C-alpha cells in the first residue's frame, strides 16, 4: 500500500476498567500510539439515529486498518481506536483482530468493528 | 357471555368462643388456580326403590383454601374460633356464610390451609 | 367496550400501556407479529412499546356445537423498546452497552396498570415468561403474556 | 350431499365459507395442500380463501376388520387471504403496513356459519389454532379445523 | 399362500391393490424402500402404486428364547401416482394444477378390497396416515399401514 | 411481604423414657423440599345435623421429616424417647412443642425418617 | 463513479410518528435532502397488483442509491427515498444502511429496500 | 436493600460476589445477557465474573388477579473468567493450556458466600447446572442458579 | 466360550451367522462401528455381514458397590450387504434395480439360528428394528439387536 | 484425601486409572474437557488416557439455605486412547483398520479398580454409558460416568 493511502489520523487505545462504588463500571480509555493509518470498509452499517451502530452479531469486523508495524507493542483483545476527522463527528473502533500483512513486519491490519460515531463521545486521556 | 370463571374477593372473620374476641381480617388471597367450593341445599337425598327418595335434614358445606394471614394465629384456622366467610367471584357471584364451625381439621404446614366449613344456610346473590 | 369478557388488542394497548409509562407517548403500535417487519418497526421513537398476536390456541373443549362452552387463548407478547443511557463521569469513565438495565421497574408498574384493570372490569390474563436483549443502543424487553376467555356465540 | 356423518373438502367450502363472508364472490378454493404451490395460489384477485388437508390422521382405534368402529380424523386448514388496507388522515399521514388488522370479526363470522351449519346437519368441527401472518400487503389468517368422524363401509 | 397368518409385501400388492382399481392394469409394484430411487420409480408409463417396507419393529415382548410368543410389527406404506386431469370449460377457462383432488374414492375402495380380503382369511391392517402432495401433473396419495403378527419359527 | 416459604432451623430434644438422661437440643436438617405440618389446638369438630357440631377433646398433631443425626441412636426417633421440637421459618414464625411422644412409627431406611409427634399444645410466635 | 450517471431524482426523507387519538398510529415523512443521485438494482421485484412490493424477508435490500457524501447528516434507520420520475408511478424506498465508498468522504452509497409504486403514494411534507 | 424477599443482580453481585473472592478488585458485572456482546464482555482485566438474566419464567400460578399469590421465577447465569496460568519444571518442561483447572475451591466459596448470605437475611437460591470450558488461556466457568419469590403489589 | 452368561461379537458371529446363511462363506465381520469406515468395509466380496456395537448402555441399576447386581446393556447391529439379482424373461425384458427384495427369508434363517444357540448355551438376545435400503446393486438390510446381561467381577 | 465423600478428578486418574492399566506409564491426564482441543490432546504418546467432566448437575433437592442435604452430580467421562495393531499372517494377509477391538478386557479390569477403591473408601460411582468410535489407526473407547454425593459446607 502506497504511503498517500494512509490518509486517517488515528489513536489507538488501551481500555482499563475499574468498579464504580455506586454499582457501576467505568472504561478509561488511554492513548498509546497515534499516528496516520488507512482505513477500509467491509460491511454495511445500521446506525440508529444517536449514532451507535446496529450491527447484531457484534464480531463480525466491519471496517479494517492499516497501520505501521511496531515489534515491542502487542495489540491486546481490549484495544480501541479513536479516529478523529475535522467536520464530521469522531468514531470509536473496537478492535476484534490483527493481521500481520504477510508476515513481513511491515504493517498491521486491525479488523475492527464500528461502535459509534456522534459528537458526544469521550475522547481518550 | 359468561364472563371468565374465578374467585375475585375472600373475606373472613373470626371470633373465638372463649374469649369472645372478634377479628374483621383484611381479605386473604387464593394460593393457587382451585376455587372455593360450595353446597347450599341442607338436605341430602337417598335413592330408594322405584323412584323414591328419604328427604333428611343435613348442613351445608363450604370448602376453602386460603394463604394464612402472617397475623391471626394458625390455631384459629385448624377448628378453634367461628368464623364468618365471604366470597366474591368474578361474574358477580357473592356467597356469605355466617357463624360457620370449622370441621374436620386436616394438617398443614403453616402457609396454606385448606378449611373444611360447616354451617346453617348459605345465601347467594345472583348477579343482576 | 365490545367482548365484555375479554379485550382486543387495541383495546389492550391504549388501556393498560398507554395509561402506564408517560415517557412513549401513548406509543403502544399494535401490530399483526412482533417480527413482521423489523425494517418498519425500528423508525418510531425508540420506546414505541409493540402489541401484537403470536399464536392463537385452545384451552381444552374446543368442539363448535352450539352449546360446548367453547374455550380458546389467545398468546400474545408485548415488546419494550428502550433506549439504553450510560453514565458518564467527568474524569474519562463511562459504562459500556452492555450494562445491566433495570427492568424491574418496568415489569411491577405494567403489573400494575394490569391489577388496576383487571380490578376495574374483572379481566385477568397469564404471565409466561420475561426476555430481554440488546442491540446497539436499543434493548429488547420481551413479556409474554396469554388470555384465556370463552368465544360467545352472537343470536 | 354426500357421506351423512361427514363432510368433504368442496361441501365445507361451498356450504360454509360461500354462504358466509360476502366480499370474496365465492371465491373458496380446495386444493390438495395449502403450501404446494405458492406461485399459482397468490395469483387470484384480493378476496380467496383457501382450505386443504394437511393431513389424514386417526382418533384411536383405525383397525380395518370389518366391525371394529373405524375412527378417523382430517387435519385440514383454511387460509384467509385479505388486503390489507392503510388509512389517511388528509393531514399528511398514514397507517404503516405492519398495523394490527381486525381479525376477530373473521373468526366470529367464520364460527357463526359453522355453528348454523352444524344446527341444521349434525356436524360439528374441532378449532385447534390460529395463526396469522402478513407479507407485502396481504394479511394471511389460518385457521386450523379437526374433524372427527366413523368410516362407513359398502357391502 | 406362506405365512399363513400374514401378508408379505407381493401378496398385499397382487390380492389387495390389484382387483382394486382397473386403472393400474394391475402396476402395484413391489418396491424395497418408497424413496430408494425417485428417477427409476418414475418411468413407468400410466399411474402406478408402489408397495414398500418403512421399518420392522416390535409391539412389546420381542426376546428370542424359542417360546416367548415373538411378537413383530411391520410398518409398511402404499403410494398411489394418480395423473391429475384438468377439467376445460370452452370459454377460454381452465382449472389449475392446484385444484383439489378427491382421494375419498380412493381411500373407501382400497378400504374395501382390504375388507373383503379381511374376512376372507382373517387378516387385518392398522391404518395410520394418510398425507397426499402434488408435482407437476402428479398427485402423490400415501397410505401408511401398520401390520401385527407374531413369527412363527420352524421345526 | 410474604418472604419465600420454607424451613430454616430445627431443634430436637431427647430424653429417654427410662433413664431420664437427656440429649440436645440438636440442630436438625431437612431431607428434601417439603416441610413440616401442623395441627393446634386440641379440640376436633364433627358434622352434626342442620348446622351443629359436636366439639371433642383431642391432640396436637405434628409431622416432620429430618435427617438421622449418626450420633443418636435411631431407637429414638422411632419412639423410645420423649422428644421435645422446634423448628423456625425463614419469615419468623416458631413452632415449639414440649413432652412430646412419636406415636404410630413407621418403616425407615436409617438415614431419613418422618416422625409423627403428638403434644398436648403447641405454641407459636407469629412474626411480630 | 461518473457524475452523468447520477440520473434519479430523489428526495431523503426522515420519519415521524405519532398514534392518533382514535387509538391508531401516524407515519409522516419530512423532506429533508433533495439531489442527484445514481440507482441500480442488485435483486428481483414481485409487483402484487397495488404496486407493493412481496419481499418476505424485509431485510435484504433490493436497491443502492450512490449520493454526494454530507458530513453533517446521519442517515438514521429511519430514513427514506421518495423517488419521482415523469411518466411513470412514483416510488418510496426504506433505506436499510449506508457504507462511506471507499471511506473517501465522497459518495454514500444507500442499501435500501422497495417498500410500494403506485400513483397513489402520499408524497412529502 | 429493596425488595425484602428477593434480591437483584447488582446486589448480588456487589453482596455475595465482591465479599467473596478477593482476586477480582470487586469487578463483578452486572449486563442483560451473558452472551449478548462477547467483544465488550472480552475486554476487562483477566479476573472477572459476570452475572446476567438468562430468562424470566414462572413457578406454577402466575396469573394476575390482584390476589393469587403470584409466584415468580427469574433464572440467571454467573460465569466466572478466570486465567490459567501453566507451571514450569527447571528441566524445560511445562503443562498443557487444556490441563484440568481446579473449579472445586470456587464452587466452594462460592457457596459459602451464599450461606452466610442466607443465614443472614433468609434469601435462598437454587443451583441447576455447571459447565465449564477453556478457550485460550482463559476458562469459563458457568453457574446457572434460579431463584423464587412472590411479586409484591403496591397499592 | 468365555463370559458363560453373554456373549461377545466374534463369537456371535462366528456361532451364529458362520453356521448360519453358507452363501457368505463365513464372511461374518466384527467391526468397530458399522459406520466408522464406509470405504473400507465395501471393499469385501458380495455376500458379507458386519455386526457392531452400536453403543454400551444400561437396562436399570448400575451402580458399582462390589454388590449391587450391575445391570448391562449392549447395543450391537448386524448387516447384510447382499447383492441383488435381476431377472431377464427373454423379450427383451428385464426387473429394475428397485424390485423388491425378499428379506422375509434371511430373517427367518438368522432368528432360527439364534432359537437354535439359545435352546443350546442359555443366551437368548432382544429384536429392535429392522431397516432395509438400496444403493447401487447392493441391499443393506441391518438387524437391531440388543442384549441384556450381568456383569461379573473377578475377585 | 479431600473431600471424604467424594473424589477429585486428579485423585481419580492417579489411584483408579494409574494403577490400572501398566501401557500407558501413568498417562492419565486430567483434562477440563474431553473436547476442550483436539490438536493438543492428540500429541501425547499412543497410549493415554484423558478424564475431564462434562457437566455438574443436581440430583433433586438443591437449596442452598445452610441446611437442606445439598445434593449434587458431577457427570465426567473418561475416554481410552488405545494403538491398533494389525494381525500379520506372512502370506501376504493382513487385517483391516476396522476390525473388531477388543474393549471387554478394559471395561472389566477398570471396573475391577473402581471395585477395590469401592472397598477402601465407600465411595461409589455409576454407569451410564460406553461407546468407541476408530479413526486412523486410534480407536477411542469412551465412558461416561455418573457420581452422586452431599456437599459438606465448612464452618
Amino acid at each position: 500500500m502506497r504511503t498517500a493511502d494512509r490518509k486517517h489520523r488515528v489513536i489507538v487505545c488501551s481500555q482499563q476498567s475499574d468498579v464504580d462504588d455506586e454499582g457501576r463500571l467505568l472504561i478509561t480509555r488511554a492513548g498509546v500510539i497515534q499516528g496516520w493509518a488507512a482505513i477500509a470498509p467491509v460491511k454495511a452499517i445500521r446506525f440508529s439515529q444517536d449514532g451507535v451502530s446496529m450491527q447484531k452479531d457484534t464480531m463480525q469486523p466491519t471496517h479494517d486498518i492499516t497501520m505501521n508495524y511496531n515489534p515491542d507493542v502487542n495489540v491486546s483483545v481490549s484495544a480501541w481506536v479513536y479516529e478523529h476527522r475535522l467536520k464530521s463527528p469522531p468514531r470509536w473502533f473496537k478492535v476484534l483482530s490483527v493481521v500481520n500483512v504477510d508476515e513481513c513486519s511491515r504493517y498491521m491490519k486491525i479488523r475492527c468493528r464500528l461502535v459509534e460515531t456522534s459528537d458526544d463521545v469521550t475522547p481518550p486521556v | 357471555c359468561n364472563k371468565q370463571n374465578g374467585v375475585k374477593n375472600i373475606l373472613i372473620t373470626f371470633t373465638d368462643c372463649d374469649t369472645q374476641e372478634v377479628i374483621g381480617p383484611i381479605s386473604h388471597e387464593q394460593p393457587d388456580d382451585t376455587l372455593p367450593t360450595y353446597k347450599n341445599c341442607a338436605w341430602t337425598n337417598t335413592a330408594l326403590t322405584n323412584g323414591y327418595v328419604q328427604r333428611s335434614a343435613s348442613n351445608a358445606t363450604m370448602t376453602l383454601p386460603v394463604v394464612r394471614d402472617l397475623r391471626v394465629p394458625l390455631a384459629f384456622y385448624q377448628g378453634c374460633a367461628q368464623v364468618d366467610v365471604q366470597v366474591e367471584k368474578f361474574d358477580g357471584t357473592v356467597m356469605t356464610l355466617t357463624e360457620g364451625a370449622v370441621v374436620e381439621p386436616e394438617e398443614s404446614d403453616g402457609r396454606s390451609v385448606t378449611m373444611n366449613i360447616v354451617a346453617s344456610e348459605i345465601d347467594e346473590l345472583l348477579p343482576p | 367496550l365490545t367482548y365484555g369478557n375479554r379485550v382486543t388488542l387495541p383495546e389492550f394497548a391504549k388501556y393498560i400501556v398507554a395509561p402506564a409509562f408517560h415517557e412513549i407517548e401513548g406509543r403502544a403500535i399494535p401490530v399483526t407479529g412482533v417480527d413482521d417487519d423489523a425494517s418498519g418497526t425500528q423508525a418510531t421513537k425508540l420506546p414505541f412499546v409493540l402489541v401484537g398476536l403470536r399464536q392463537g390456541d385452545t384451552s381444552g373443549p374446543a368442539t363448535i356445537a352450539g352449546n360446548s362452552t367453547i374455550n380458546l387463548r389467545d398468546d400474545f407478547i408485548v415488546e419494550f423498546n428502550m433506549k439504553k443511557e450510560r453514565y458518564r463521569d467527568r474524569k474519562g469513565g463511562e459504562t459500556p452497552f452492555f450494562s445491566y438495565y433495570d427492568y424491574e421497574s418496568i415489569r411491577d408498574r405494567l403489573f400494575n396498570s394490569m391489577i388496576e384493570f383487571s380490578g376495574e372490569h374483572g379481566i385477568t390474563f397469564e404471565f409466561v415468561s420475561l426476555d430481554i436483549s440488546t442491540e446497539g443502543d436499543v434493548v429488547y424487553i420481551e413479556f409474554r403474556f396469554r388470555q384465556n376467555y370463552e368465544w360467545c356465540e352472537t343470536v
